[PDB]
């Protein structure tokens, strides 16, 4: 599967 | 809800513990109910919303493709029912977090770090909707995770440089969905291809940490064009 | 309870299933409802309920465990109501487990490895009890786990021989008892030796398999010791 | 802390 964004961003 | 007797510092306190105490399902009440005072959330509080929602979210998900699986190889109703189950824990889940966009935070949602963050959650969770949907409804699902994905992306090319974390996370959210929920592989490579360029032209502008920041998110680029192609 | 209309049968089948799923709270929650269709469990279901529960708990139990560090350092009230939530839903599911072994498991239970399984599940969950237990009940608490314990090894000398896994798992347990919660260390150390030592010398009449599941919980025997000493 | 029995035990 892909990788998605970590859920915290600054 | 049952939230709604404790104060709002308090809620956000008790999701931080929640956090370090891997109490995912707890955080995210807690930060439904902070959301629900009706106050805009500041940037650390977006982020715990998420990562609690995303946390759920994310158990349900790898609990539903683990039945999923299942189910498909042995293609009694139990492997079925309890894939449902599963199921419609998730799609509440995901309705519960639409639900706290649309009432109210993304129409409060003014400047653009907010904005974004909120509409590229809203792609999310309709993505992860899609991500199970069969129905009449699952064109209309997906449209409306691009629908969200795309405001989110004219936002955020007009008002934050190719860096930018929010940014680039939507970017890279939005790639995933075209390679895995809308059958766009050249799509979503190329916008993976050209988010990570701009980004990597506009690095000198940062800082050590900012650049820490942004470069962490180009890495998930680059691995996942490594995968594609 | 809610799993009354489901068949015993599919409630076992969906146990198994959500333990592949890693949905604990789920195998939990079916196993219960499976204890409560009132025939006695076989070997295989009487270790589902057991890694159903213990999952549940063991969540608990380090969250707890990170809480109560959290409050121990900072001595609002905030970090002390989590704690305490935490606390009585771990309460609670201990409770839940302790209410299935008094109706009525234990009092059906026969033969030794069934009995000697419940007895030892008893003597765990108070354990656990005790781990968080700080009032005029502490050391009721305790003499509750010691006698459960206590019942279940006389048993299991009498009746099962000494390398057989749940014999070396109880005798593991209750030697943990006195190390943590008892203050008894060197009864922990010497019931730990000679349960090896006992288990070691029984080794050679047995089966490759059932040599591996002996050994396994040896291992861990040995490893406290180390600790320990 | 100390290691504790599996839960499935034969
Ligand atoms: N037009 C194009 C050329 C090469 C591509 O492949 C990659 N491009 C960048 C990175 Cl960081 C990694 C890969 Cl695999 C993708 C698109
Ligand atoms: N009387 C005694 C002697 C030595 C002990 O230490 C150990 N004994 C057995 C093992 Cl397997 C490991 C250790 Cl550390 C404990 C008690
Ligand atoms: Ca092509
Ligand atoms: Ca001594
Ligand atoms: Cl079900
Ligand atoms: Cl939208
Ligand atoms: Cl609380
Ligand atoms: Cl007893
Ligand atoms: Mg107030
Ligand atoms: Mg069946
Ligand atoms: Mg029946
Ligand atoms: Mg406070």
């Amino acid at each position: 599967r892909s990788h998605s964004s970590p859920a915290s961003l600054q | 809800g049952a939230m709604g007797s404790m104060e709002r510092a308090s809620l956000i306190q008790k999701a931080k513990l929640a956090e370090q105490a891997e109490r995912y399902e707890d955080m995210a009440a807690f930060m439904k109910g902070a959301v629900e005072k009706g106050e805009e959330l500041s940037c650390e509080e977006r982020n715990l919303l998420s990562v609690a929602y995303k946390n759920v979210v994310g158990g349900q998900r790898a609990a539903w493709r683990v039945l999923s699986s299942i189910e498909q190889k042995s293609n009694g109703p139990e492997v079925r029912e309890y894939r449902e189950k599963v199921e419609t824990e998730l799609q509440g889940v995901c309705d519960t977090v639409l639900g706290l966009l649309d009432s109210h935070l993304i129409k409060e949602a003014g400047d653009a770090e907010s904005r974004v963050f909120y509409l590229k959650m809203k792609g999310d969770y309709y993505r992860y909707l899609a991500e199970v949907a069969t129905g009449d409804d699952k064109k209309r699902i997906i449209d409306s995770a691009r629908s969200a994905y795309q405001e989110a992306m004219d936002i955020s090319k007009k008002e934050m440089p190719p860096t930018n974390p929010i940014r680039l996370g939507l970017a890279l959210n939005f790639s995933v969905f075209h390679y895995e929920i809308a059958n766009s592989p050249e799509e979503a490579i190329s916008l993976a291809k050209t988010t990570f360029d701009e980004a990597m032209a506009d690095l000198h502008t940062l800082s050590e940490d900012s650049y820490k920041d942004s470069t962490l998110i180009m890495q998930l680029l680059r691995d996942n064009l490594t995968l594609w192609t």
